RNA sequence: GCGGGGUGGAGCAGCCUAGCUCGUCGGGCUCAUAACCCGAAGAUCGUCGGUUCAAAUCCGGCCCCCGCAACCA
RNA sequence: CACCAUGUU
RNA sequence: CAGAGGUGAAAUUCUUAGACCGCACCAAGACGAACUACAGCGAAGGCAUUCUUCAAGGAUACCUUCCUCAAUCAAGAACCAAAGUGUGGAGAUCGAAGAUGAUUAGAAACCAUUGUAGUCCACACUGCAAACGAUGACACCCAUGAAUUGGGGAUACUUAGUAUCUUUACGGGAAUAUCCUCAGCACGCACGCGAAAGCUUUGAGGUUACAGUCUCAGGGGGGAGUACGUUCGCAAGAGUGAAACUUAAAGAAAUUGACGGAAUGGCACCACAAGACGUGGAGCGUGCGGUUUAAUUUGACCAACACGG
């Protein structure tokens, strides 16, 4: 342990989830415009 | 086939559970022999004491200090 | 959290340098900055006292006058490796600032 | 058996013993002073049956005693010592059998000459095995 | 381990061997050092063909019986140039300080200065020399370190390069070997370099021959003087 | 129309005279559950017949399921 | 430096 | 000549078609050990073999020059570890992905053997890092002791010391000793400050006794650095950046306990070791639970169960 309580998953892996989600939404709007 | 050695110093109880005693044993050999007054460190199982005697069989392996 | 060491556990003051190239740990090979790694220079005898006296008897070169060669090697450890091998141990908060400048 | 150099009885005929003691095995290799010709090579794994014990001091002592037997048939009665660890980018600490093998050669009756440490020491190196986080055991 | 091999084929050695004597050049006290075994000539494989070019390593203290305590930390290598009966006539190959002595000269608050000099001898030998020097504190010095200025380090390196090049380029390989074995070159180097920088120790760590001239039988003979006889071929 | 398969509670061997694994049960280990340790039980061989001294096995018929065919106009 | 998962509000 | 490798132990793997090991070599690509330091240089990122070279940069020295030319900043511009992208090279080592072997209840994780992209170079992109001193820049004041790097100087008082070593050519030299000085990275440590941890001429001091100058950012926790729009980018992404809604705390530093497959020192046959005699298997007595019964009265689950005498 080196950081304080996160209250959630590891923030780096939370960032990866958001990045993956942002990519998926970006492609979905590509096939509708 | 078995060389007799004499315990001259008790070093302590070694290993877990303290069932093994490490001692320094002087090999009792006749004068002029290569093993005369040769002291080696061995591990002993059972109640032992200074001035006790051991039948060493082989006398080449030396126990690791602890 | 709270700052444990003014040193931050290395020897890199705030305005001395930016990057110190890492080294591989002696035991596990973890990459750690050279100023941060625990460094010990050890001089080791090739054989113990019992073994040295046996080899000296059969050696026409080695004896009471000619010493037998030693092992010279600088060992740098990762922090975890240095704690596990007991070359370094956790200390009370007061004693943490004690520094040694020579082998003792 | 003879098979030895034409020298006076008791004269010292020198070989070179290369003792490679890693943490998995011990090598007791006897060559000449050029290293090109090998009189005998016995390893600890040649003396035990369990993989975990090929580096043990007792296996190294047993292998060293086998070497002295063959050396006597060659005519070699004295040995220069060249001991090494793994070296390179790996560990430079000698293995457990390094001390046992040398002591066994001395007790077996072979004269010991010069002793040197010849582990490969790089003046700079390629990347060591493992990640930047090291071996996580 | 014993009895563990599964795939073996994937599908008296001494009897053949004959003993030989290794002979160092005449500038060494113990000429007939070492003793080796080679396969007896059989078929088209002549023994002298594979014997030429072998490099033998010996301690300097064993070659020269001079108990100066410095020769015991030097190894000398020789290359077999010609096979003459049962004698291996050698030529100097390299000289190197032992690993234990070299590693013991390092200190943690001084400058380690290294110099590489390549020199061509008079008889067409190219030698690469490696010189290591260490700074020392003065007698009354109280400073925590004796690190040297880079200007003086480069000056020391240049003076070492000039002295070694000037001294060794006008001599033969036999004389150059003597200059290196008896530490005459090292004594003059540390004498002329100490005024530049106070030196704890100046030592020629390694000497290696990198280029040899074409073989000359008469040159090899003149470097060996009176070759001692070998009794290996003689009946026991 | 041709070929092939049904076997303990489940999934599959043996198919040329009963097995494994998972599951279940009892006891241990643990504060307790799991994992682990020691034992035990559970099998009309899909039904109807036949051959044979003896048929899960060999020869027919029957019920499900499974595939491959079902073309030229 | 074998293997040690979990505990209703 | 019969194994080698590898691990906690193994196996995948290599090996009489000669592995491993031994000696001297050859090729290729990386890297520059020890010396290496609370050391130096750089705006930061970063920078460690030698020699030859090309432009710079800082400090110091000066009774040289000059004469407010400065400080800090939207916009704008350049640089920027690693990973990643494009095109050529290179491809030893290590090694995302993948493969195989283990371990496991499972393990496509940690461990083992490998291996692609990468890792290296040139050119062109990308502009993100715990890019950290988690501490913006310039300036002023500020107590003490021991050091260190570079350059110089000396050998309520009218002036207050001193050496050592080497020394035929980068040499009227070099390094040292004492004292002083300017600049730089810092250490142990006086005011004062702070929620505290701590900071302290290196401020986080000189602030409710609140004003030297400029600039950037923040306003409970989430939603969210998300959505939308827009600019930039080959892409990966980057910059800018909400709301609906949700929630009483989130958070900071310390204190005392408790706990740790953290460490130190001790201790115990309700622990082990060395052992003994059993218990667990059989019959039976008894207690407890189930089942049964009109009811089988009930408490108790190491510290309940020949216990409530
Ligand atoms: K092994
Ligand atoms: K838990
Ligand atoms: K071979
Ligand atoms: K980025
Ligand atoms: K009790
Ligand atoms: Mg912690
Ligand atoms: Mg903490
Ligand atoms: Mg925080
Ligand atoms: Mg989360
Ligand atoms: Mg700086
Ligand atoms: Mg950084
Ligand atoms: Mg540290
Ligand atoms: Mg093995
Ligand atoms: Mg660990
Ligand atoms: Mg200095
Ligand atoms: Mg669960
Ligand atoms: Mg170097
Ligand atoms: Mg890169
Ligand atoms: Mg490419
Ligand atoms: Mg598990
Ligand atoms: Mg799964
Ligand atoms: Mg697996
Ligand atoms: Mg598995
Ligand atoms: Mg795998
Ligand atoms: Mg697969
Ligand atoms: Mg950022
Ligand atoms: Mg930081
Ligand atoms: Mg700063
Ligand atoms: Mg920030
Ligand atoms: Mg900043
Ligand atoms: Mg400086
Ligand atoms: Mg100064
Ligand atoms: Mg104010
Ligand atoms: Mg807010
Ligand atoms: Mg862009
Ligand atoms: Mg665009
Ligand atoms: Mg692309
Ligand atoms: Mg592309
Ligand atoms: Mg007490
Ligand atoms: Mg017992
Ligand atoms: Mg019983
Ligand atoms: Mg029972
Ligand atoms: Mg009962
Ligand atoms: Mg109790
Ligand atoms: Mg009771």
């Amino acid at each position: 342990g080196t950081v304080s309580r996160p209250r959630g998953m590891r923030p780096k892996w939370h960032k990866k989830r958001i990045k993956r989600l942002k990519l998926r939404r970006r492609r979905m709007r590509q096939r509708s415009k | 086939q078995a060389q007799v050695g004499l315990i001259i110093k008790v070093l302590g109880r070694t290993g877990s559970r303290g069932n093994v005693t490490q001692v320094r044993v002087r090999l009792m050999a006749e004068a002029g022999s290569p093993d005369y007054n040769r002291t080696i460190v061995r591990n002993v199982k059972g109640p032992c004491k200074e001035n006790d005697m051991l039948s060493l069989m082989e006398t080449e392996r030396e126990a690791r200090r602890l | 959290m709270t700052t444990k060491r003014r040193n931050h556990g290395r020897s890199k003051p705030a305005h001395s340098r930016g990057r110190v190239k890492p080294i591989h740990c002696f035991n596990c090979g973890r990459l750690t900055p050279k100023d941060k790694a625990v460094g010990r220079f050890v001089v080791r005898r090739m054989l113990d006292a019992a073994s040295a006296r046996d080899v000296a008897e059969a050696s026409p070169v080695y004896g009471a006058n000619f010493p037998m060669p030693r092992l010279y090697m600088k060992q740098r450890f990762c922090i975890a490796c240095a704690i596990h091998s007991r070359t370094v141990r956790a200390r009370p908060v007061g004693n943490r600032k004690i520094r040694y400048t020579k082998k003792v | 058996k003879a098979y030895g150099p034409n020298v006076k009885k008791g004269d010292l005929v020198y070989g070179v013993v290369h003792i490679f003691a890693s943490f998995n095995d011990t090598f007791v290799h006897v060559t000449d002073m050029s290293g090109r010709e090998t009189y005998v090579k016995v390893t600890g794994g040649m003396k035990v049956k369990a993989d975990r014990d090929e580096s043990s001091p007792y296996a190294a002592m047993m292998a060293a005693q086998d070497v002295v037997a063959r050396c006597k048939e060659c005519g070699i009665n004295a040995l220069h010592v060249k001991m090494r660890a793994v070296g390179g980018v790996r560990t430079k600490s000698p293995g457990p059998g390094a001390q046992a093998a040398l002591r066994a050669l001395a007790r077996a009756g072979m004269k010991i000459g010069r002793i040197e440490d010849v582990t490969p020491i790089p003046t700079d190196s390629t990347r060591r095995k493992g990640s930047r986080r090291g071996r996580r055991l | 381990a014993l009895g563990k091999n599964k795939r073996i084929s994937k599908g008296e050695t001494m009897a053949r061997k004959e003993w030989y004597d290794v002979v160092a050049p005449a500038n060494f006290e113990k000429r007939q050092f070492a003793k080796t075994i080679c396969n007896k000539t059989q078929g088209t494989r002549i023994a002298a063909d594979v014997l030429r070019g072998r490099v033998f390593e010996a301690n300097l203290a064993d070659l020269n019986q001079s108990a100066g305590e410095e020769e015991a930390y030097r190894k000398v290598r020789f290359t077999v140039q010609e096979v003459q009966g049962r004698n291996l006539l050698t030529q100097f190959h390299s000289m190197e300080v032992t690993t234990d002595k070299m590693a013991s000269l390092l200190r943690k608050w001084c400058t380690t200065m290294e110099t590489t000099v390549e020199v061509k001898t008079a008889d067409g030998y190219t030698m690469r020399l490696f010189v290591v020097a260490f700074t020392k504190p003065q007698a009354n010095q109280q400073s925590r370190n004796c690190y040297a200025k880079q200007r003086l380090v480069k000056w020391l390196r240049m003076r070492i390069t000039k002295m070694i090049k000037r001294r060794l380029s006008k001599v033969q390989i036999k004389e150059a070997v003597s200059l290196l074995t008896r530490n005459v070159l090292s004594d003059a180097l540390v004498r002329r370099c100490n005024p530049i920088l106070p030196l704890r120790e100046l030592r020629i760590r390694k000497v290696r021959v990198v280029r040899t001239p074409k073989f000359d039988a008469q040159a090899l003979l003149s470097a060996h003087g009176t070759i001692p006889a070998s009794v290996e071929a003689d009946q026991e």
